[PDB]
C-alpha cells in the first residue's frame, strides 16, 4: 500500500531489487481489486490512476533495460487499460509519449499491416500537433517515397530521448533488405558502389559483411556470387496436372446423376 | 491483458487470470487463441492446483471456434467445476455431444463382444447416470426410457420398468417401441429376454405376453414348462386361451 | 429500400475517354506546330 | 441395370414382400416406377402395390391403379385388375 | 422447479435434436422432388 | 378548416381498411403456413417483409389520427384466440372494432398514453399461439414513435418496448419452438430495433450494452441452424466496431466465421462492403478491390440509396492505390453526380506528377475527406504519386538512364534513382533490371503469351467457374 | 411423445436417402 511510488527513477536505475519490489508492487495492486467491471465510482478510479502510472514507469524501465518481450508486455497491459468501456480518468501527459514508443516499436518489428490499423484512435493528433506520433508517420512516409537519405538525416532528430533501441532495430531492418536487394545476379562492383548503396568511409561495418557474408575486398573489387538456372523445357510438369484438369472437367460435365 | 499475466510463473497470478478468463469469455473471443496455446502446453505440467479452470476455459473457447472433440476432452478433464453446472446454454450442448459420443461408442462396441473393447472413462459415465437421476426425479420416464435403449445398457432398462411409476403402461409403451420399430437383431433377444424377466417376478401370473415373446424367440422347452405349471396350479381358463394364440401365431416346427 | 446510409442529392452525349481533357498545354496546334518549326 | 424383362419384374415385384409391414412407402416407390417405358416394369409395380397393401382402404393405390387398367398393352391391364381385386 | 428448471436439462436434448431431423428432411424434399421431375422429363422423351 | 379541413375526411377511411385487410390476410396466411406446410421458402413471409420495409415507412410517418395506427392498440387490446368458438368470438370482434372506428371515433392517442397501449395489449388473455401477430403488433408502433422524433418521455418508452420484445424473442426460441420458426421475421425486427437502439444512444452517448447483449444472442444462436440469423447478427456486431476506432475485434471476427451461403441478396451486398473495408486497412489490396466490386455489381436496382454511392466511393480510392487507373470519366452517373467533385479533382492530380496542385486539392477538400471516413489516404497517396511517375516511364520507355529519369521526375539526385527503381521492383511496380555499371535500366524479355501456357491459365479459371454457375443453377430451379 | 417421433424422423430420413439414390441412378441408365 503506497510502496515505492517514485524511487530511483529521476536520475538512474542501476539496481535490480527495484524490479522485484515493483513486481511485489504489481502483485498487491492486483490483489486489491480487479479492473474488469470498471463502471464508475471515483474511489476505484484512484487505484486506476496508480496502476496505470506504475506500469508507465514500468515501461520506461523495460525499454531502459534492453528487454523486448517485456516492452510489448507492459504496453499491452497499458493498451488494455486504455481500452475502457466507460472511458474516464482524465488526460495523463505521458500518453502521447507512450503511443510514440509503441508505434515506433511496431514500425521496427517490420509490421506494416499493424502500423496502419493502429492509426485510427487519434482523430487529429497526427498533423496539427503531437510530434511523438508525427515523427513515425513522417518516417513511414519517407520509406514509401524511397528516400533513404531523408531517413538517416532525421535519425539524429528525436523529441525526448535518443530512441536508441528503436533506431538500431530500424538500422537492422533496413540493411538486411539492402543486402537482400543487392544479392542478385550481380557479379562484381568496386568500393564506390558500396559507398553509395551502403554507407560510411571504411568502418568496421564492411568487416561485418566480410566476416558474416562474402563481399571480399581484394584488389579494390568486391565479389558477389551469382548464377541462374534454366527451365522452359519441362512440358512434363504441365503434362500430369493438365491431365488432372481435363478429367476433372469431364468428371463434372456429368455427375449430378 | 490476460495474455500478459499468463507469461509469468506465480500461481497467485494464475488465479487472477482464470478469474478473468471464465468471466468475459463470451466477449473475449479468438483473440485469446494465442493464450490458449500457452494454456495447452502448460496443461501437461499441472504444478499448481488450478488446472480445472484451465481445462474449463479451454472448452469455452474451442466451442466458440467450433471444435467439438477437444471441447469434450477438456470437459472430461475439467472435473468438479464441469459436473456442478447444469443451468447454461453452454453446458447443455456439450453434454448432448457427450451422449452422442457415448452412444456411437457403445453401438461400435456392440459389434465386438469378444475382447478388443475401447477403454471407457469413468467421468463420461459419471454424467450419464447423473443425468439418469435427473430423468428419474423429473418424473417424466419417457425421457428416461429413450436414452436407456440408445445406450445399449440393460440394467438401467430393468431399473426403470421395475419402478412403480406406470407399471403396465410404461412397460407396454416399451414393448410397442421394440415390436414396431427395430433394425438390429443382436440386442433384440436381449431386450426380449429382459421383458420376460419382469413378468415373472412382478406380482401375478399374466402368462399371455411371455408366451407371446417366447413365440418371437425360439424356446420350445420353456413354453412347455410353464404350460405344465398352468395345469398344476389348476388354471385351465387362460391355459385354454393361450394355446389357441400359440396355434394361431406360430405355424410349424415350434 | 434504405441500406442505412445517406444521399447528398461531346460534353452531354454521355461521352468521354480516359484523357479527353488532360492536355491543356497550348492546345491549339497552330502554335505547337509553329514553335516546333522555328526552333529548327 | 439389368436388361432381361423377367428379372426386372421379379425385382420390382419383390417390393411387396419386403415392405408389407409399412404401407406408407409402397405408394411412394411404385408411383414413379409404374410410369416406366417398358410394360414389364409397369407390370411388376402394379402387382407389388397389390401385395404390399392387403386389405386397407388406401384411395392412393386405387388412384395409382386407375390409369393402370387404362393401358393399350393387354397383360398390364391384367395385373391392374388383380391388384384392384386384392386391395 | 420440477419442470421449469428441467426443461433445459433433459427435454432440451430431444427438442434441439429433432430440428436437425426435421429440416434436413425438409431440405432434401426440395432435392428429392428435383430428381423425380428430371426423371419424368427424360422418361417422357424415351416413351415418345 | 375551409381549405385543408375538407381534405381531412378522405385520407382515413379507405387506407385504414385496405392496409388492415392485407396484414390480416397475410397474418392469416402466415397462420395457415405456420399450422401446416412449414416449408414456406417462396411464401408471402418475404414479400410482406418486403412491404414492411418499403411501404409502411414511406406511406405513414406519424401515428395517423382518426384511429389508423393509434386505433390498432385498442383494437388489439382484447385478444385471446385459443379455441375455435373463442377465435370466432374474436372474429366477431374484428368486424365490430373496425365498424365503430370506421363509423365514429373510439380511442385517441395524445403522444403520452403509450403505457396503456403496450401492457394491456400484451395482457388481457393473450396467448402464445399467434406469435408473428404479437411480433408485428409490437414492432408496428416502433416505426412512428421514432419517426415522430419528439423526445418527450419517448426513449424509455422505446427502451421498454425493446426489452419487452426481446423478452418475447427469448420465450419463442426456448419455449414451444415446435414448427414456428419466425427467424425470417425476427431478424429484421432485431436489426431495425438496434438501429433505433443505436441512434437514440447516438443522440446522447455510445453503445456497449447493445453489443454485450448481441454477443449473447449470437451465442444462443449459431448452434441451432444458420438461416440469416447469424448473418444479420454478424454485421450488427461488425458495423459498430467499424464505427469506432478498433479494427482488431473486427479482424478476429472476420477471420473465423463460416457462412450459410443464404442471405437473400440483401446482406451479401452489405457484408462484402464491410470485409472489403477491412481488407483495405490491413493492406491486402487485390482481394479487397474485387469484393468491393462484387458488392457494387450485385444489386444496381437502387435509386440514390447512398450505399451504392458509398461502395462506389471507396472503389475508386483503392484502385488509385494499386495504380490501376479507376475509370477516368465513366463514374458520372445520374445517380450520384455530386460525390465525385472531391474525387474527380483528386484523381486528376494523382495522374499527373503535380504536387502543388495536389496539396491544394488535399488542403481544400480535407474537411470532406475526414467526414466521409476515408482520411486513410494521407499516408497512402504520397507513395502513389512517386510510384505513378516511375510506372509511366517504365511503361513508355524500354531502356532509360538513371540520370535521364532523375531529371525527368524533378528529383535532382542521380544517386537515389537506383533506390527508387529498386523499391519499384521489390514492391512489384514494374518488372525490370538495373545494370549497376553506368546506368542501364532495361525492360523485360520479348512478350510471348500464346506459346507458354498463359492462355491455359486464364481459361482454366473460366471453365471451372462457369460450370459452377451451371451447377448452382441446376440446384435451384425445380420445385413442386 | 418425444421419443416415438424421434425414431420416425430417422426412418423418414433413411428411406428418403434411398429414394433419392436410385432415381438418381435410374437417370443414368435411362439416358442409355
Amino acid at each position: 500500500m503506497y510502496e515505492q511510488l517514485k524511487g530511483e527513477w529521476n536520475r538512474k536505475s542501476p539496481n535490480l531489487s527495484k524490479c522485484g519490489e515493483e513486481l511485489g508492487r504489481l502483485k498487491l495492486v492486483l490483489l486489491e481489486l480487479n479492473f474488469l467491471p470498471t463502471t464508475g465510482t471515483k474511489l476505484t478510479k484512484q487505484q486506476l490512476i496508480l496502476a496505470r502510472d506504475i506500469l508507465e514507469i514500468g515501461a520506461q524501465w523495460s525499454i531502459l533495460r534492453k528487454d523486448i518481450p517485456s516492452f510489448e508486455r507492459y504496453m499491452a497491459q497499458l493498451k488494455c487499460y486504455y481500452f475502457d468501456y466507460k472511458e474516464q480518468l482524465p488526460e495523463s501527459a505521458y500518453m502521447h509519449q507512450l503511443l510514440g514508443l509503441n508505434l515506433l516499436f511496431l514500425l521496427s518489428q517490420n509490421r506494416v499491416a499493424e502500423f496502419h490499423t493502429e492509426l485510427e484512435r487519434l482523430p487529429a493528433k497526427d498533423i496539427q500537433t503531437n510530434v511523438y506520433i508525427k515523427h513515425p508517420v513522417s518516417l513511414e512516409q519517407y520509406l514509401m517515397e524511397g528516400s533513404y537519405n531523408k531517413v538517416f538525416l532525421a535519425k539524429g532528430n528525436i523529441p525526448a530521448e535518443s530512441y536508441t533501441f528503436f533506431i538500431d532495430i530500424l538500422l537492422d531492418t533496413i540493411r538486411d533488405e539492402i543486402a537482400g536487394c543487392i544479392e542478385k545476379a550481380y557479379e562484381k562492383i568496386l568500393f564506390t558502389e558500396a559507398t553509395r548503396i551502403l554507407f560510411f568511409n571504411t568502418p568496421k561495418k564492411m568487416t561485418d559483411y566480410a566476416k558474416k557474408r562474402g563481399w571480399v575486398l581484394g584488389p579494390n573489387n568486391y565479389y558477389s556470387f551469382a548464377s541462374q538456372q534454366q527451365k522452359p523445357e519441362d512440358t512434363t510438369i504441365p503434362s500430369t496436372e493438365l491431365a488432372k484438369q481435363v478429367i476433372e472437367y469431364a468428371r463434372q460435365l456429368e455427375m449430378i446423376v | 491483458g490476460i495474455i500478459s499475466l499468463l507469461d509469468e510463473d506465480e500461481p497467485q497470478l494464475k488465479e487472477f487470470a482464470l478469474h478473468k478468463l471464465n468471466a468475459v469469455v463470451n466477449d473475449f473471443w479468438a483473440e485469446i487463441s494465442e493464450s490458449v496455446d500457452k494454456i495447452e502446453v502448460l496443461y501437461e505440467d499441472e504444478g499448481f492446483r488450478s488446472r480445472q479452470f484451465a481445462a474449463l476455459v479451454a472448452s469455452k473457447v474451442f466451442y466458440h471456434l467450433g471444435a467439438f472433440e477437444e471441447s469434450l476432452n477438456y470437459a472430461l478433464g475439467a472435473g468438479d467445476l464441469f459436473n456442478v453446472n447444469d443451468n447454461s446454454e453452454y453446458v447443455e450442448t456439450i453434454i448432448a455431444k457427450c451422449i452422442d459420443h457415448y452412444t456411437k461408442q457403445c453401438v461400435e462396441n456392440a459389434d465386438l463382444p469378444e475382447g478388443e473393447k475401447k477403454p471407457i472413462d469413468q467421468r463420461l459415465e459419471g454424467i450419464v447416470n447423473k443425468m439418469f437421476q435427473r430423468c428419474l426425479d423429473d418424473h417424466k420416464y419417457k425421457q428416461a426410457i429413450g436414452i436407456a435403449l440408445e445406450t445399449r445398457r440393460l440394467d438401467v432398462f430393468e431399473k426403470t420398468i421395475l419402478e412403480s411409476n406406470d407399471v403396465p403402461g410404461m412397460l407396454a409403451y416399451s414393448l410397442k417401441l421394440c415390436m414396431s420399430l427395430m433394425q438390429n437383431k443382436q440386442f433384440r433377444n436381449k431386450v426380449l429376454r429382459v421383458l420376460v424377466k419382469i413378468y415373472m417376478n412382478l406380482e401375478k401370473p399374466d402368462f399371455i405376453n411371455v408366451c407371446q415373446c417366447l413365440i418371437f424367440l425360439d424356446d420350445p422347452q420353456a413354453v412347455s414348462d410353464i404350460l405344465e405349471k398352468l395345469v398344476k396350479e389348476d388354471n385351465l381358463l387362460m391355459a385354454y386361451q393361450i394355446c389357441f394364440d400359440l396355434y394361431e401365431s406360430a405355424s410349424q416346427q415350434f | 429500400m434504405s441500406e442505412k446510409k445517406q444521399p447528398v442529392d461531346e460534353d452531354n452525349w454521355d461521352d468521354d475517354n480516359v484523357e479527353d481533357d488532360f492536355s491543356n498545354q497550348l492546345r491549339a496546334e497552330l502554335e505547337k506546330h509553329g514553335y516546333k518549326m522555328e526552333t529548327s | 441395370s439389368d436388361v432381361n424383362d423377367d428379372v426386372r419384374r421379379a425385382a420390382v415385384e419383390s417390393l411387396g414382400f419386403i415392405l408389407f409391414r409399412t404401407p406408407e412407402q409402397c405408394p411412394s416407390v411404385v408411383s414413379l416406377l409404374s410410369e416406366s417405358y417398358n410394360p414389364h416394369v409397369r407390370y411388376g409395380a402394379a402387382m407389388a402395390l397389390g401385395i404390399c397393401c392387403a386389405g386397407t382402404g388406401n384411395k392412393e393405390a386405387i388412384n395409382l391403379l386407375e390409369p393402370m387398367t387404362n393401358d393399350p398393352v393387354n397383360y398390364v391391364r391384367q395385373g391392374a385388375l388383380i391388384a384392384s381385386a386384392l386391395i | 422447479l420440477e419442470e421449469g428448471k428441467a426443461g433445459s436439462g433433459l427435454r432440451q436434448y430431444y427438442l434441439s435434436k429433432i430440428e436437425e431431423l426435421q429440416l434436413i428432411v425438409n431440405d432434401k424434399s426440395q432435392n428429392l422432388r428435383r430428381l423425380q421431375a428430371q426423371r419424368n422429363e427424360l422418361n417422357a422423351k424415351v416413351r415418345l | 378548416p375551409p381549405g385543408g379541413g375538407e381534405q381531412e375526411p378522405p385520407p382515413p377511411p379507405a387506407p385504414q381498411d385496405v392496409e388492415m385487410k392485407e396484414e390480416a390476410a397475410t397474418g392469416g396466411g402466415s397462420t395457415g403456413e405456420a399450422d401446416g406446410k412449414t416449408a414456406a421458402a417462396a411464401a408471402e413471409h418475404s414479400q410482406r417483409e418486403l412491404d414492411t420495409v418499403t411501404l409502411e415507412d414511406i406511406k405513414e410517418h406519424v401515428k395517423q389520427l382518426e384511429k389508423a395506427v393509434s386505433g390498432k392498440e385498442p383494437r388489439f387490446v382484447l385478444r385471446a384466440l385459443r379455441m375455435l368458438p373463442s377465435t370466432s368470438r374474436r372474429l366477431n370482434h374484428y368486424v365490430l372494432y373496425k365498424a365503430v372506428q370506421g363509423f365514429f371515433t373510439s380511442n385517441n392517442a395524445t403522444r403520452d398514453f403509450l403505457l396503456p397501449f403496450l401492457e394491456e395489449p400484451m395482457d388481457t388473455e393473450a396467448d402464445l399461439q399467434f406469435r408473428p401477430r404479437t411480433g408485428k403488433a409490437a414492432s408496428t408502433p416502433l416505426l412512428p414513435e421514432v419517426e415522430a422524433y419528439l423526445q418527450l418521455l419517448v426513449v424509455i418508452f422505446m427502451m421498454n418496448s425493446k426489452r419487452y420484445k426481446e423478452a418475447q424473442k427469448i420465450s419463442d426460441d426456448l419455449m414451444q419452438k415446435i414448427s414456428t420458426q419466425n427467424r425470417r421475421a425476427l431478424d429484421l425486427v432485431a436489426a431495425k430495433c438496434y438501429y433505433y437502439h443505436a441512434r437514440v444512444y447516438e443522440f446522447l452517448d455510445k453503445l456497449d450494452v447493445v453489443r454485450s447483449f448481441l454477443h449473447a444472442r449470437l451465442r444462443t444462436a449459431t448452434l441451432r441452424h444458420d438461416a440469416d440469423g447469424q448473418a444479420t447478427l454478424l454485421n450488427l456486431l461488425l458495423r459498430n466496431y467499424l464505427h469506432y476506432s478498433l479494427y482488431d475485434q473486427a479482424e478476429k471476427l472476420v477471420s473465423k466465421s463460416v457462412f450459410p451461403e443464404q442471405a437473400n441478396n440483401n446482406e451479401w451486398a452489405r457484408y462484402l462492403y464491410y470485409t472489403g473495408r477491412i481488407k483495405a486497412i490491413q493492406l491486402e489490396y487485390s482481394e479487397a478491390r474485387r469484393t468491393m466490386t462484387n458488392a457494387l455489381r450485385k444489386a444496381p436496382q437502387h435509386t440514390a440509396v447512398g450505399f451504392k454511392q458509398t461502395v462506389h466511393k471507396l472503389l475508386i480510392v483503392v484502385e488509385l492505390l494499386l495504380g490501376e487507373i479507376p475509370d477516368r470519366l465513366q463514374f458520372r452517373q445520374p445517380s450520384l453526380k455530386r460525390s465525385l467533385m472531391p474525387y474527380f479533382l483528386l484523381t486528376q492530380a494523382v495522374r499527373t506528377g503535380n504536387l502543388a496542385k495536389f496539396n491544394q486539392v488535399l488542403d481544400q477538400f480535407g474537411e470532406k475527406f475526414q467526414a466521409d471516413g476515408t482520411y486513410t489516404l494521407i499516408i497512402r497517396l504520397r507513395h502513389n504519386v512517386i510510384k505513378t511517375g516511375v510506372r509511366m516511364i517504365s511503361l513508355s520507355y524500354s531502356r532509360i538512364s538513371l540520370a535521364d529519369i532523375a531529371q525527368k521526375l524533378q528529383l535532382d539526385s542521380p544517386e537515389d534513382a537506383e533506390f527508387i527503381v529498386a523499391k519499384a521492383i521489390r514492391d512489384g511496380v514494374i518488372e525490370a533490371s538495373i545494370n549497376h555499371e553506368k546506368g542501364y535500366v532495361q525492360s523485360k524479355e520479348m512478350i510471348d503469351i500464346y506459346s507458354t501456357r498463359e492462355p491455359q491459365l486464364a481459361f482454366h479459371q473460366r471453365i471451372s467457374f462457369c460450370l459452377d454457375i451451371h451447377n448452382m443453377s441446376v440446384k435451384a430451379m425445380r420445385f413442386p | 411423445d418425444l421419443y416415438s417421433r424421434y425414431k420416425k424422423l430417422q426412418q423418414e430420413l433413411e428411406f428418403l436417402e434411398v429414394q433419392e439414390e436410385y432415381i438418381k441412378d435410374e437417370q443414368k441408365n435411362l439416358k442409355k
